[PDB]
């Protein structure tokens, strides 16, 4: 369980990380939102867990 | 001989010096009397060197320091400005709240209401820049310590009983165009030197 | 545009707004212009409220509150001016000081140069009412960190290299003498009462 919750609490930061750095485009966000999927979905822990 | 300025434009510019700000929102008995003699306010505090800056908008009035027949110099090396220069982590906050009242203006347009945000959504963001302690309580410690230090600029109100806090219009002018290019090409030069 | 007050009125007002008094002993230029035009200042300050007393026998100038003559308001209140009551050891410190200044007047006149006071003589004036806090040293902190104190109201100067001090003209026009001679007196007779 300590270990699913750093793994989701390090799928986040490389997430606002890029975010950040797309100064200029919104592909990789309207992508996201506009899928009612979990938007940290972190698959190599989060599926199995789930 | 002797003549008083009307006794209502004595009260209004005094609470106006006191508070630093005025609103329609909180006060609008002072924010309309300020708002319909601006000529007086703006000569009597000429001498001081503080000039009235004013927002129909949003309604908000505002004393910023001056530089006329006086150049250069420096803003906060003035005698009379009593709070420290800005820092640059309470900038980095002050960042983020303008990206959020932005949104919050662009969504119910100017003026409309009040903006607000809640406590919760502010610590993720700083998470990614000042470094994560791992401990709740240290970090919500933190920003609410770099709140109060924001209100004592008149930025933000305290934590109310939902955590919540207002964004005062404020801000919309603390970062604006001119004032971001000057902190970018300062912050750029910071990097340059870094490297 | 418009015609802007001149330089040095402009910076005479911001510093007496900033300290609270000019003094001619240490700011000569700044002094001499007030009183060549003291229409111009009292014209600047009369809308907030503020007004200058001269005391040309001392050299002296300070920021007084201009409120009306004895109106339903007997005691003035002023959005600005916040009202402050000094701790029992401060208010001790400034009746010993008030007590010196009148004594050395009464001698060498009314506006004489202070004569220099040791800080080694007010160690025991002050052990008087307030004994031994346990050391030298601790009661010598307590005396330099009270005497900085006073410093920011503009009371005493700042101790010089052999740990003298001089005692400003300010004193001379506190609130209400009355209050310190009053109760020095009342302790200086209780301590003998138990002793």
């Amino acid at each position: 369980f300590r270990r699913v919750e750093d793994s989701w609490r390090e799928a986040d930061r490389a997430l606002r990380q890029s975010i950040i750095g797309e100064q200029y485009h919104r592909g990789d966000i309207v992508e996201r939102l506009l899928n009612d999927q979990d938007a940290l979905l972190n698959t190599p822990e989060g599926r199995v867990f789930d | 001989s002797e003549t008083r300025t009307l006794q209502k434009i004595r009260e209004a510019t005094q609470e106006l010096l006191k508070y630093g700000l005025l609103e329609e929102a909180s006060k609008p008995n002072l924010y309309r009397i300020v708002l319909s003699h601006p000529e007086e306010v703006t000569r009597i505090l000429e001498p001081l060197d503080l000039d009235i800056g004013i927002d129909e908008i949003r309604g908000l009035l505002y004393v910023k320091v001056r530089l006329d027949e006086t150049p250069a110099q420096d803003e906060w090396a003035h005698p009379l400005v009593r709070r420290q220069r800005l820092n640059l982590e309470q900038s980095l906050l002050v960042a983020i709240l303008r990206q959020h009242f932005v949104a919050w203006e662009q969504e119910s347009g100017t003026g409309a209401s009040q903006a607000q945000i809640a406590i919760d959504d502010l610590l993720p963001q700083l998470q990614i820049y000042l470094g994560d302690p791992g401990s709740e309580s240290k970090e919500r410690t933190r920003l609410l310590t770099l709140l109060d230090q924001l209100k004592g600029h008149g930025l933000v109100t305290s934590p109310d009983a939902h955590e919540r806090i207002v964004i005062r219009p404020i801000i919309a002018h603390l970062a604006d165009p001119i004032n971001l290019q000057a902190l970018l090409a300062w912050l750029r030069e910071q990097i340059a030197q870094q490297t």
